[PDB]
This record gives C-alpha cells, structure tokens and sequence, in this order.
C-alpha cells in the first residue's frame, strides 16, 4: 500500500506521526502539509510557524523535544479534516560530509467517517 | 549559525540606497537573497554564504533560526506581520525533480511566460498576500523565464497612541522649502536616551506596538549619514540595551512614503554571479541557465496616531525599467521597525524631520 489508511470517526483527535530514517544528521527542520496544496505546519525543534488558517487550536504538535520523530494531532475530526496528509523532514549534513539537503517524505490518508 | 549576516545584508542594502526619502524593507531583501541559496550552487552559493557570514556547516541550522523568527511575527492580531514568497519557473525549464519534490509546496508555481504572464502572477501573489498588482506590466518580456517574488505586510498599532489633538507644522527642506504637514504630538514616558556613537550625539526613542515585541525606533541627529553608515546588528542591540524609561515631548509627523526602487547594484556587489548568466550557478535547482537581471524592492509606509501599516515586494526579474530618485533631506530622522527578539528589520527609512526636532 502506497499510503497508509488511518481511519477514525467524527470528534476524535488523531494522532499522526512520522519517523526518520536518517539518525546521524542535523534535521533542519520537519514539515507537514495537507496534500490538496495545503501547508499545515513547519517545526523547527520547538518553535512552529502555521501555515495558512491553522492554528495551535486543533492542530497541535507534540513532539518539540524528540527530534527522531514529527508528530502532530488534529482535534476534532470533522468531514473536511479527511484527506492525505504528508510529513517531511529536511536534514543536513552534521560533518559537511556530502555536503547536501537530505529530504525525507510520507504520506497517510485519514479517512474521517461518521 | 546566527542571522547577524541575515540582517547586516539589509542593513548594507539600505546603506548604499544613496537618497534621503527612502523606505526599505531590510528583512524582504534578506530574505530573498536568503532564500536564493536554495537552487544556488558552487560560486554562487559561496558568495551567497559569504555575504550572510555564513559557512557551509552552519547553512541547516541558520534556516532553522530563521523558520524560528518567521513563528514570532503572526502571534497577535493587534499587531502582525504576514510574509509570502512565491517562484515562477517557465515549463521550458528542466527543473531537477529533487529539488521538485522538496520546494514545490513553498510556491513553485510554472507557467508560459509568453502567454499574460503579468496577469497570471499578479492573480496568484494577490491571492496568497493580498496584495494585487505587484509586478508590472514593463517588468515581464517574453525572454524572461524566472521571476522571484518576496511580500511582507506589518499591521502595527501603538501601545501608546498618539491623541487626535494634535497640530499642522512647517518643515523648512530645500526641494520644498517649506511644506506644512500634520506633527502628531505626545507628553509621555517612553524608552529613549541621547547617546554619543562616535563623538556624534544621536537622540534615541523606543514606541512599542501593541500586543508585540515589535518596536518602532526613532533616531535623530545632525549628521544621519554618520548614522546610517555606523550602523550593524549587534550595534543596534547595544544601543537598544542603552535606552530607559524617561519623559518625552514626541514631535512625530505623520508621514507616508512609498518608495520602488532598483537595488541590482548593492545585489550585484553581495552576488555578482547570479546577475552573470555566464557564471550563474543555480544547479540545485535546474541544469539550464538561468539568471536574474533585474532586481527591485517596492516599499511604503504609513503611520498615523493609532499605528503603522507597511507594505513591502522585493522581486527578482530578468528585465525592468525604471529611473532613481534623488531627494536631498536636511536634518532627517531615521525609523526602524525591529522585532526585540529575532532582531528582525522588518521595515526601516527616513523622514524629513521639521527644524524643531522630534523631541524639543
Ligand atoms: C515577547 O518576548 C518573548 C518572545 O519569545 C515572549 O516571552 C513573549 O510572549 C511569548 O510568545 C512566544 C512566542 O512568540 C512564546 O514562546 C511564549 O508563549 C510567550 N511567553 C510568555 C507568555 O511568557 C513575547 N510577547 C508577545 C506579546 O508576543
Ligand atoms: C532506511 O534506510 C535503510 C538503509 O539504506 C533502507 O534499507 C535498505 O533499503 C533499500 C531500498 O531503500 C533496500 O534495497 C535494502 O534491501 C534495504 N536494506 C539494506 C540492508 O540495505 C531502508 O529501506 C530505509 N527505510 C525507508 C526508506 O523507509
């Protein structure tokens, strides 16, 4: 499966949370975007800049100290919460070895349902 | 990995603005000089690290400082600032499908530049800033095949305002010889001193904004040059560390200035290769050669007794038109509007002063 399927109901709060693969480099930063052009938000460690009409109010993030993991929550599902949402991380190199913009990317399709 | 190379970029691209009417908008030029490292590449990139005081070890951490600073500018409502930027590559252009995946959601948009380009980008920067008509109608040909676009808005209100009874009064210049203006007036304490900055001596004032760290300071003094051209980052951190409460008699005319001006000169002196389409290393992005020739920032200001608002585009073009204007003011004061924390200008000028002062 391309995208997992994370299927929740009406008023509940998901928890959406991703991993990087790459352990030993700087994360410049970790970003997360409703795929239907939409971004939600992009963290840097514990500073989180919104995008768009989101807010701290029902999108939260929840993991500004833990740098291995991006983790968010939508509060209160409602019918237009649902879509593919996509987390990314954008790392650099901690060395200056190959020195380049590591950039990591998924996607999971909440399926909101009464 | 500090942002002092971030701000002292803005800072010398308003130093070299050779005028006196002028209001610029330091972070909106480092910004998209900033942003530019992204496609940019080998000398480019370094010229680019050089003029930000930056090494390749501490490019991934400054962006980080910087994403930091832009989460503490949208955190009230009584007073904000909004930025949006937007690039605009031609379909023709082979553009590198990493670089693709990673920037595309940042406002990569593609197009025929040959086919209403004008319109289209203006339709696409109102919708994502508000702000319509940026990019004008002699500034696209059907040659140019990249257009980098920076928009910053500051809605400010002062935590202080100044009371509507207030007077009209003459200021002496010699382009206008004497031009009555409304001078909003106000007895208040406020954070100020009259410091000496290399045996010169500068009266400074701090009005906050309401609901914000953000400030409008006001120095004024005889010689503004020799305060402008002593001017950098850490510097204005100190003489804002000098300043303390204390009365005030604030004579603040109530000015509004728009300025569109051409800054490929200071640009080109920061980059010189990404305005040489012979040496323009942007391989991050795109194998092809691409470059820009023309660069612009079109600012305004207005500030009346409840606060401020200003408006700011820098925009990265391959043609325009355009010609400088030279006004000569005689003993001007200088604004900046700066976040206390991140140390941002976000906006900065200068206005002829009336003969009295701003502060009798
Ligand atoms: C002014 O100065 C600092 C800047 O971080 C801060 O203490 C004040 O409010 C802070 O807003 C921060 C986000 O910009 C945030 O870290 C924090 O919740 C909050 N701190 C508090 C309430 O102690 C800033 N003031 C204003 C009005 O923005
Ligand atoms: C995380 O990285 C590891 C190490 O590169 C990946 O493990 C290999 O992945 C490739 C393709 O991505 C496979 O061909 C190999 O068989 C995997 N194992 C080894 C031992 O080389 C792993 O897939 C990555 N995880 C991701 C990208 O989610």
């Amino acid at each position: 499966t391309p995208f997992p399927q994370t299927s929740k109901k009406i008023g509940d709060d998901a928890t959406l949370s991703c991993n990087r693969n790459n352990t030993n480099d700087y994360v410049v930063m970790s970003a997360w975007y409703k795929e239907p052009n939409s971004i939600i938000l992009l963290a840097a460690k514990s500073d989180v800049l919104y995008f768009d009409n989101y807010t701290k109010d029902k999108i939260s993030y929840d993991s500004p100290y833990d740098d291995l993991v991006t983790t968010i929550t939508i509060k209160s599902l409602t019918a237009r919460d649902a879509g593919t949402y996509v987390c990314a991380f954008f790392m650099t190199s901690t060395t200056n070895d190959t020195d380049k913009v590591d950039y990591e990317e998924y996607s999971t399709e909440l399926i909101v349902n009464t | 990995y500090r942002l002092q190379g971030f701000t002292n970029a803005g800072i010398v691209a308003y130093k070299n603005i050779q005028d006196d009417n002028i209001v610029f908008s330091p972070f909106g030029y480092s910004f998209s000089m900033f942003m530019s490292l992204l496609p940019a590449s080998g000398n480019t990139r370094i010229e680019l690290l050089k003029t930000m005081d930056l090494r390749k070890r501490d490019l991934g951490p400054a962006f980080t400082e910087l994403i930091s600073g832009l989460a503490k500018l949208k955190t009230s409502k009584y007073t904000y600032t909004d930025l949006t930027y937007q690039s605009f590559v031609d379909n023709t252009v082979s553009i590198k499908p990493s670089y693709y995946q990673q920037y595309h959601r940042f406002g990569l948009y593609r197009l025929n530049f040959r086919r209403d380009a004008v319109n289209k980008i203006n339709s696409i920067v109102e919708r994502r800033s508000g702000m319509s008509n940026v990019v004008d109608s002699n500034m696209l040909d059907n040659n140019t095949l990249w257009a980098i676009i920076n928009t910053i808005y500051f809605k400010g209100i002062w935590q202080y305002p100044f009371d509507i009874t207030k007077t009209r009064n003459a200021s002496f210049t010699n382009k206008y010889g004497t031009k009555t203006v409304p001078m909003m007036n106000v007895v208040t304490k406020l954070q100020g001193n009259t410091i000496t900055i290399d045996d010169e001596e500068y009266d400074m004032v701090r009005l906050p904004y309401k609901d914000a760290n953000i400030s409008m300071y006001l120095a004024i003094g005889d010689n503004m040059t020799h305060f402008t051209d002593s001017i950098t980052a850490a510097k204005l951190d100190y003489w804002s560390f000098q300043l303390g409460n204390k009365v005030y008699n604030l004579k603040l005319p109530k000015f509004s200035i728009e300025n569109k001006r051409d800054i490929k000169s200071i640009a080109e002196m920061m980059a010189p290769s990404m305005f040489n389409p012979d040496n323009a290393s942007f391989k991050h992005m795109t194998r092809d050669p691409l470059y820009i020739y023309k660069m612009f920032q079109n600012a305004k200001i207005d500030v009346d007794e409840q606060g401020t608002v200003a408006e700011a585009s820098t925009i990265m073009v391959a043609t325009a038109r355009s010609s400088p204007e030279k006004l000569e003011f005689n003993t001007p004061f200088v604004f900046i509007i700066r976040h206390d924390i991140t140390g941002f200008i976000l906006f900065m000028g200068k206005v002829e002063s009336p003969g009295s002062g701003l502060v009798p």
